């Protein structure tokens, strides 16, 4: 991470054929085409918190 | 004059055992005259590689 | 067993196909590439014959 | 500051000893229990000890 | 239907390489425990965070 | 087997070999067959030897 | 730095990506896989009971 | 205090209970209940990922030395200071006799577990006043050849005092000395390939050797009094029987052994030469 | 049958020490019994 | 190694003239071109597939395992 | 295919495209630690172990090795060990019987799955029961492979 960019929060939709998937607009903010680069996920617990990702 | 000397052929074929295995280029001293990638392990994917 | 070909390619029959329509580019629904002619630069399709220039 | 700092702390005379959990057995999972760097350096220490005291 | 561009388009050499899916994908919660600092140990092979 | 090939390798390569196919629809889908474990009525056993001679 | 500033975590994955056109910005793609491993804790309400219910 | 936890099911109670460990979790659950007892396990595995003591006792050895970032007018000082706390403790003698044997045994060129046998050897007893020093070689002496074969490896009394002159009889009574601490405390079949690797034979006849062995062990003809030597010429019958020129001078320079007690065999296995062949 | 060793098509038998180094044959590397029980496959 | 069944470009049967496309060489002392032709593969799509298949099971069944 | 992905033709995998094998081998091996008796690689038991894992050990045979060509899942076990201590009140104290196990038999990684083939066993530099294994795995091509 560089800047206030790279963190994101979304909402889901479940897919299967097991990988990630995304939208090709937010790209180049995230500075990673698709050479095989990693994410890193986390899921918050108590709703104080999943609220505050909502809404930031 | 032969007790002494087979202990010492166990000196030198542990010590070249040692080199080799290891790749700290040295004697049994901690990394003295110490550069460590010459014992690298071989490259067993593709031919050409 | 059974078998169908949508699912898997070993009960496919087909395994070739050949399609053609307008030979000639009368109903003109794609141009062709060129660089400094349209006939010259194409070859002539080999159902050519059965439809008039 | 008097009530926590005098120099006569500043030198050591009676020395804490850290707990089990900081230098902790790792039980090495054959026959040892894998005893660490800081219960041995203590070890050292208390031998240093009873061997100047038995000295003097 | 008709394409309306025209498409470079034929055989050509690739190959594979050996960083496959199946030793890349990972997950964990509430697994095991390291002693020295009672945090998620390292490592995919022992379940790792 | 025996052979310098394994064995699900020599499955996919039997896999592709055609058969003959006329009188398919009289036969039915293991899937919509009453039985269990390819009945005659809705499958067909193969047998294959060789030998090192 | 490595304990207390950083640290590892829970409720974590990591994947690689793929592009699609179809997901707008705020979801994101997730394989159904890690949403069998991975959680969330809810709560008990006269709201929430019966879909609760179903899905225990 | 009894120092005990014992870990039970507060709503089963049907035993010791019949429990199950989820190592992917590191949880413990009663598996009739399915209840959890306790949480956060401790690996049993990542410590041997991550990194002698029977033998250097319960006080650990330490060697000490030289780095990168030190100073050699200091660590001469340190080497001359390593020898400071040696007298302090028995495990610089006992690390001496480590030493030593290991200089013996990697001279005979005996593996680890012959080494480390010998280790346990000198270990068990290291003080009596039934080994009262005798010249402090016996003692290892005796000690390698205890390791050696019950590490199911025989070794010859004429290797033996090649690498250390014992005299061959200290050495006799220090053996006997150990035999009875080892017992308080508490098979030359292999020979055969050792002397036809001296000797370079193929099997058969190595597998006939101990064939005919077995017979003449079973039957009668004890016959030279250590019967190592009708072993030896077991061996010798049998490559006379085939047609491989390993004359009798040539195998007694080459086993140091005596060629009268080789003619001797020959004539009570001439007599008996009718029950000892299979094929 | 339950060893092999070698180039020998033969169902040597073998089950405890009764030399392990090959008599018709000459290796000492013990190839282990190929199985006789019915495996399971599956060619999807 | 083994020549592959099923052109992955056409999908027609591939293989049967493949010791017939090896006995056009040396008792016939006859250039690839026309034998291809003869041989009767009128597209490209499966010409090339006995074009760079390179065997490897002569190399491997020419070992004398068990 | 944006920014270097790949649209692949499922019926071409189908057909045999870039199929491929996996081999993986282990290695394993005994020790002594006594009073000079070794380990043993034995099938457990019910009764037989300490801690023992959820294996389901029916895999493997009298000699405590697996026979070859049969399937394995992930968290399944190949080898078997036994502790040779020897003097430490070897199978009454301090435990069942359940004799001298403290077993660290080793699972497959519990992930892959296949099948096991070609299972060798020959004594080490000091003579000693060692033993290696290979396990084969066909992996098809799936969506998320770097090409
Ligand atoms: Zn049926
Ligand atoms: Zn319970
Ligand atoms: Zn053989
Ligand atoms: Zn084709």
């Amino acid at each position: 991470s560089l800047h206030k960019m790279s963190m994101m929060a979304h909402r889901v939709k479940v897919i299967p054929y097991s990988t990630f998937r995304l939208n090709l607009s937010v790209t180049s903010p995230y500075n990673a085409d698709f050479d095989g680069d990693e994410m890193n996920l986390h899921v918050p617990q108590s709703e104080e918190t999943r609220a505050e990702l909502s809404q930031l | 004059f032969n007790m002494k000397l087979a202990i010492n052929a166990k000196t030198i074929t542990s010590g070249l055992k040692y080199a080799l295995a290891t790749g700290n280029w040295g004697e049994q001293k901690k990394a003295m005259s110490s550069r460590a990638g010459v014992s690298q392990v071989l490259n067993r994917y593709t031919y050409s590689s | 067993k059974k078998g169908i070909a949508k699912e898997h390619a070993k009960w496919g029959p087909a395994a070739a196909i050949e399609f053609e329509y307008d030979p000639w580019n009368k109903l003109k629904h794609t141009d062709y590439w060129y660089e400094q002619d349209s006939a010259k630069e194409w070859p002539q399709s080999k159902n050519c014959e059965y439809e008039d220039p | 500051n008097e009530v926590f700092s005098r120099p006569e702390w500043m030198i050591l005379t009676c020395l804490p000893v850290p707990p089990p959990p900081v230098r902790p057995s790792i039980s090495f999972n054959e026959s040892q229990r894998g005893e660490d760097d800081l219960t041995f350096k203590l070890a050292d220490i208390l031998k240093a000890n009873i061997s100047l005291e038995t000295l003097e | 239907k008709k394409l309306m561009a025209q498409i470079f388009f034929g055989p050509t050499y690739y190959q594979r390489l050996r960083h496959m899916v199946d030793d890349k994908i990972h997950a964990r919660a509430r697994g095991p425990m390291q002693v020295l600092t009672r945090q998620p140990v390292e490592g995919r092979s022992r379940d790792g965070g | 087997n025996t052979t310098v090939l394994a064995d699900e390798f020599i499955a996919h390569r039997l896999g592709l070999i055609p058969l003959q196919s006329m009188d398919i629809e009289q036969l039915e889908y293991s899937r919509d067959c009453f039985c269990e474990d390819h009945c005659d009525k809705c499958s067909v056993v193969l047998t294959l030897q060789a030998f090192g001679e | 730095r490595g304990n207390l500033m950083g640290k590892r975590v829970d409720f974590s994955a990591r994947t690689v990506i793929s592009g699609d056109p179809n997901l707008e910005l705020d979801q994101v793609g997730v394989p159904k896989s890690i949403a069998k491993t991975l959680t969330y804790p809810e709560v008990v309400t006269p709201y929430n009971i019966d879909r609760l219910t179903q899905l225990v | 205090p009894n120092l005990n936890i014992v870990l039970t099911c507060p709503e089963c109670k049907v035993y010791p209970p019949k429990i199950v460990e989820r190592f992917s979790e590191g949880d413990v659950v009663c598996a009739l209940c399915g209840l959890v007892l306790s949480d956060k396990l401790v690996d049993t595995r990542s410590e041997w990922r991550t990194f002698n003591p029977l033998l250097d006792g319960n006080n650990l050895s330490t060697r000490i030395g030289k780095g990168e970032t030190t100073d050699m007018r200091f660590t001469k000082e340190l080497n001359k200071a390593q020898g400071k706390n040696v007298m302090d403790k028995k495990d610089n003698e006992v690390q001496a006799a480590f030493a030593k044997i290991t200089m013996l045994c990697d001279a005979a060129e005996l593996p680890k577990i012959v080494k480390d046998c010998a280790k346990e050897a000198y270990k068990l007893c290291h003080d009596e006043k039934t080994l009262k020093g005798k010249s402090m070689e016996s003692i290892m002496a005796a000690s390698i050849l205890i390791g050696c074969r019950r590490a199911e490896v025989a070794r010859t009394f004429k290797e033996i005092q090649s690498l250390i002159h014992v005299k061959t009889k200290e050495f006799g009574k220090t053996l006997n000395i150990m035999k009875n601490i080892l017992r308080g405390k508490s098979q030359n079949l292999t020979y055969i390939p050792r002397f036809c690797s001296h000797l370079g034979l193929p099997m058969q006849v190595t597998t006939s050797a101990e064939y005919t062995a077995k017979k003449c062990k079973e039957i009668k003809e004890i016959a030279g009094k250590s019967p190592i030597t009708i072993a030896v010429v077991s061996i010798y019958l049998n490559i006379l029987l085939f047609q491989i020129p390993i004359t009798a001078a040539k195998v007694g320079q080459t086993l140091q052994v005596t060629e009268g007690t080789i003619k001797s065999g020959y004539k009570i296995l001439y007599e008996h030469r009718d029950k000892l062949v299979d094929p | 049958l339950k060893y092999i060793c070698a180039e020998c098509s033969s169902k040597l038998s073998l089950s405890r020490t009764d030399a392990v180094r090959c008599k018709d044959c000459g290796h000492r590397i013990l190839l282990k019994a190929r199985t006789k029980r019915l495996v399971q496959f599956e060619a999807r | 190694m083994i020549v592959p069944v099923r052109c992955f470009s056409c999908g027609k049967v591939v293989g049967d003239k493949w010791e017939s496309y090896l006995n056009l060489l040396q008792e016939d002392e006859l250039d690839e071109g026309t034998a291809l032709s003869r041989l009767g593969l009128k597209r490209y799509c499966c010409r090339r597939m006995i074009l760079t298949h390179v065997d490897l099971i002569e190399k491997f069944l020419r070992y004398n395992p068990l | 295919n944006q920014e270097d992905s790949m649209i692949m033709n499922q019926s071409s995998i189908d057909r045999g495209l870039f199929r491929s094998l996996f081999f993986r081998s282990y290695m394993d091996q005994e020790k002594k630690y006594g009073m000079s008796i070794t380990e043993t690689f034995e099938k457990p038991q019910r009764t037989n172990t300490l801690r023992m894992k959820h294996g389901t050990y029916d895999k493997l045979d009298d000699d405590g090795l697996i026979a070859p060509g049969v399937r394995v899942s992930g968290e399944d076990v190949i080898i078997g060990k036994t502790t040779p201590i020897s003097p430490d009140e070897e199978e009454l104290g301090q435990r069942t019987a359940y004799h001298s196990k403290r077993d660290a038999s080793t699972p497959l990684r519990s992930t892959e799955n296949g099948i096991v083939d070609q299972v060798l066993v020959t004594t080490n530099q000091d003579g000693l029961k060692f033993v290696k294994v290979r396990v084969r795995t066909t992996k098809i091509p799936q969506i998320g492979d770097k090409f």
